[PDB]
RNA sequence: AAGGGCACCACCAGGAGUGGAGCCUGCGGCUUAAUUUGACCAACACGGGAAACCUCACCCGGCCCGGACACGGACAGGAUUGACAGAUUGAUAGCUCUUUCUCGAUUCCGUGGGUGGUGGUGCAUGGCCGUUCUUAGUUGGUGGAGCGAUUUGUCUGGUUAAUU
RNA sequence: GUGGCGUUCAGCCACCCGAGAUUGAGCAAUAACAGGUCUGUGAUGCCCUUAGAUGUCCGGGGCUGCACGCGCGCUACACUGACUGGCUCAGCGUGUGCCUACCCUACGCCGGCAGGCGCGGGUAACCCGUUGAACCCCAUUCGUGAUGGGGAUCGGGGAUUGCAAUUAUUCCCCAUGAACGAGGAAUUCCCAGUAAGUGCGGGUCAUAAGCUUGCGUUGAUUAAGUCCCUGCCCUUUGUACACACCGCC
């Protein structure tokens, strides 16, 4: 996957700040609907977390035409080493409420 | 004191006749002038399907339908005391939508 | 299984070794060789081409027909 | 790629730009009332949407 | 306030909302004797209860798997942030609803039993 | 073969027809680079199949990787990504070819191994539907009859649209 | 309820009073089938193919080509009608769409017509809409002539949808005026608001119904039986059948 570096970190840092992210299964979409700011299309985000599933860093599920993803405990420690974050920052799924 | 119109939409009548009667005596107990439940004509939605996944068969169609019941209540109340009349009966099949008075 | 041409072999980049756009003289002399681009994205940044006639910036694709 | 002719044919009007919301198929589609499903995937979710075969 | 929609189109888009949610959470809480939803839509926080049998798994590691199943709903279906919440109930008489026992027979056959 | 009963997808009594003509449309056949294909009472205005493109499989050409991940090379002395012009092309596919610029570790090259598929087999299957079959039909427990397969209950008769 | 027949049982027939003395459908057992669908599916097993790909995209073509055979239909063969003008009544129902661009349309003006340009209303018992539907009805022309029946074929022109209309998208106009005089052997539906005539919605739909699914509208002939034909259900009986009479031999 060609996928420039600015186009990659902006997917992972939203895949880190929430433990999940949801993309639609169509490769012909100009922008990702939630991201929509760094000019990232739906084809890069579908091929980001195909690399993470093959490395076990994420878990997927596919309802009708939407991929959903979930950080595993291996993926949390990897994103704290690739995004270069201090070893106390957690995703929102670990603690927001009680 | 306003002239407000509550609209009640549902898909089953026995779950709507309980909610709509709750709003009537709920405002007859709180001494308001309530125009009664006005019943709109229902809306049946009649998708008809071939029933077969392939094209082979004896051409047996499949008539699905869904009636939509809509009843409306017109009140004579200010904007405050209707809120505890509105928020005491959800009954999830009923979508209580309260409009505004002046319009 | 027709085989009219058998191959349409893909482009290979000619892989030039070093950078070497500048020069050096009298123990220190700044001297460009290729033209710079006047665009805002690469002003005094990347260089323009030097073809048989023209100059051409590879980033913003504008070229000037050197007649 | 490339970008100018990868998906350049206009997927406006026509059944090449209408897909089932469940199974992404382009034949036998029901677009009435904003269903936008196929005619077979409707019959799985006919009761879950809330249609009743009364007659 | 953004755009009005017809009553014949509103009830279909609401009934096909829960038809997708029931199918998705059949996939997730597949092994938890799932048995359906009950979606309470208000013009406020819309709670969606889950009727799974083994509530020890839908509530994750200190509530992990129910705080990342609300975050997929409001990011897909268009709900605003901090609005929707999922619950986790327990059905009584687990061997009396079929949507829990067909999956229960499923993992007997997937485990290798005759 | 005999005795009962039943149904306008059976007839009688009839009504409108169809079979004839023109066109519409679906199949076989022929033809074609292709005329994609399924189905032969229970196939043939059926696949909700009224296809200009898309659908679209099929035919003739041209890009693209949307080949995860692992391993070994290659490599900041730049792995590689784009592209104006001429030519080239159906084409404003930098698709190749000249020409040099640009990109910056994401790729590339091999060995594995995915992945995709309106590809095959409905005689490997699920599901769903049609039909046998729109008629009234089907089964256990205990007891009786039998060596047994099985049978009585589930019936001579009357009655009913109906083991009513 | 009343009368009649019946073992006076289950019931049936007639009759009164009544809106009605059988309104239509929906669901639908056991046991089966090598019935159809892998081209509905991120339902799927094995197999095949995977970069000169059976992946996917783009451009063009094909699915619609025609000595012929067959199936469902539409329009007809006219006077119980076509034509023109006037008159006058419906019922189902849809309508601006997450992606998604594509909504039903009143009224005013321009054009012969299809249509165009302006201004609105309607997310709808609110606006289109009192849905001024067709057949029918009333009056005129026609006059038994392949005729003013029938409108196939075909040329020229004008618009609309669209990225694009040629192998004609549809529509309008003026011309062209073909068989067809009620249908051989066969054969298909149907018994009451039914058959049939007659239009209007919905589905498909950017453009669009000779299709289908619904709706009203005008509204009968015949029959209240039978097992003769085609089959079905139960019982007795015959069998050399069990792949079960398309059997076996
Ligand atoms: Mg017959
Ligand atoms: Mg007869
Ligand atoms: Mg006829
Ligand atoms: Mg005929
Ligand atoms: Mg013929
Ligand atoms: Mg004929
Ligand atoms: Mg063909
Ligand atoms: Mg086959
Ligand atoms: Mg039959
Ligand atoms: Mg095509
Ligand atoms: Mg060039
Ligand atoms: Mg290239
Ligand atoms: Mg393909
Ligand atoms: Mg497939
Ligand atoms: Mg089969
Ligand atoms: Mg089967
Ligand atoms: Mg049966
Ligand atoms: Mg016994
Ligand atoms: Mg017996
Ligand atoms: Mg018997
Ligand atoms: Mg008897
Ligand atoms: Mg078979
Ligand atoms: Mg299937
Ligand atoms: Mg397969
Ligand atoms: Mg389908
Ligand atoms: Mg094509
Ligand atoms: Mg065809
Ligand atoms: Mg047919
Ligand atoms: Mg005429
Ligand atoms: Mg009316
Ligand atoms: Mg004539
Ligand atoms: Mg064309
Ligand atoms: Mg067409
Ligand atoms: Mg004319
Ligand atoms: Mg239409
Ligand atoms: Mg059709
Ligand atoms: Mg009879
Ligand atoms: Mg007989
Ligand atoms: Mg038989
Ligand atoms: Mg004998
Ligand atoms: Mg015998
Ligand atoms: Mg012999
Ligand atoms: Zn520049
Ligand atoms: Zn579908």
């Amino acid at each position: 996957m060609l996928m420039p570096k600015k186009n990659r970190i902006a997917i992972y840092e939203l895949l880190f700040k929430e433990g999940v992210m949801v993309a639609k299964k169509d490769v012909h979409m100009p922008k990702h609907p939630e991201l929509a700011d760094k000019n990232v299309p739906n084809l890069h985000v579908m091929k980001a977390m195909q690399s993470l599933k093959s490395r076990g860093y994420v878990k997927e599920q596919f309802a009708w035409r939407h991929f959903y993803w979930y950080l595993t405990n291996e993926g949390i420690q990897y994103l704290r080493d690739y995004l270069h974050l201090p070893p106390e920052i957690v995703p929102a799924t670990l603690r927001r409420s009680r | 004191i306003h002239r407000i119109r509550i609209t009640l939409t549902s898909r089953n009548v026995k779950s709507l006749e309980k909610v709509c009667a709750d709003l009537i005596r709920g405002a007859k107990e709180k001494n308001l002038k309530v125009k009664g439940p006005v019943r709109m004509p229902t809306k049946t939605l009649r998708i008809t399907t071939r029933k077969t996944p392939c094209g082979e068969g004896s051409k047996t169609w499949d008539r699905f339908q869904m009636r939509i019941h809509k009843r409306l209540i017109d009140l004579h109340s200010p904007s405050e005391i209707v809120k505890q009349i509105t928020s005491i009966s959800i009954e999830p099949g009923v979508e209580v939508e309260v409009t505004i008075a002046d319009a | 299984y027709t085989t009219p041409k058998k191959n349409k072999h893909k482009r290979k980049k000619v892989k030039l070794a070093v950078l070497k756009y500048y020069k050096v003289d009298e123990n220190g002399k700044i001297s460009r060789l290729r033209r710079e681009c006047p665009s805002d994205e690469c002003g005094a940044g990347v260089f323009m081409a030097s073809h048989f006639d023209r100059h051409y910036c590879g980033k913003c694709c504008l070229t000037y027909c050197f007649n | 790629g490339h970008q100018q002719l990868y998906w350049s044919h206009p997927r406006k009007f026509g059944q090449g730009s209408r897909s089932c919301r469940v199974c992404s198929n382009r034949h036998g589609l029901i677009r009435k009332y904003g269903l936008n499903m196929c005619r077979q995937c409707f019959r799985q979710y006919a009761k879950d949407i809330g249609f009743i075969k009364l007659d | 306030m953004a755009v009005q929609i017809s009553k014949k189109r509103k009830f279909v888009a609401d009934g096909i909302f829960k038809a997708e949610l029931n199918e998705f959470l059949t996939r997730e809480l597949a092994e938890d004797g799932y048995s359906g939803v009950e979606v309470r839509v208000t013009p406020t926080r819309t709670e969606i209860i889950i009727l799974a049998t083994r509530t020890q798994n839908v509530l994750g590691e200190k509530g992990r798997r129910i705080r990342e199943l609300t975050a997929v709903v409001q990011k897909r279906f268009g709900f605003p942030e901090g609005s929707v919440e999922l619950y986790a109930e327990k059905v009584a008489t687990r061997g009396l609803c079929a949507i829990a026992q067909a999956e229960s027979l499923r993992y007997k056959l997937l485990g290798g039993l005759a």
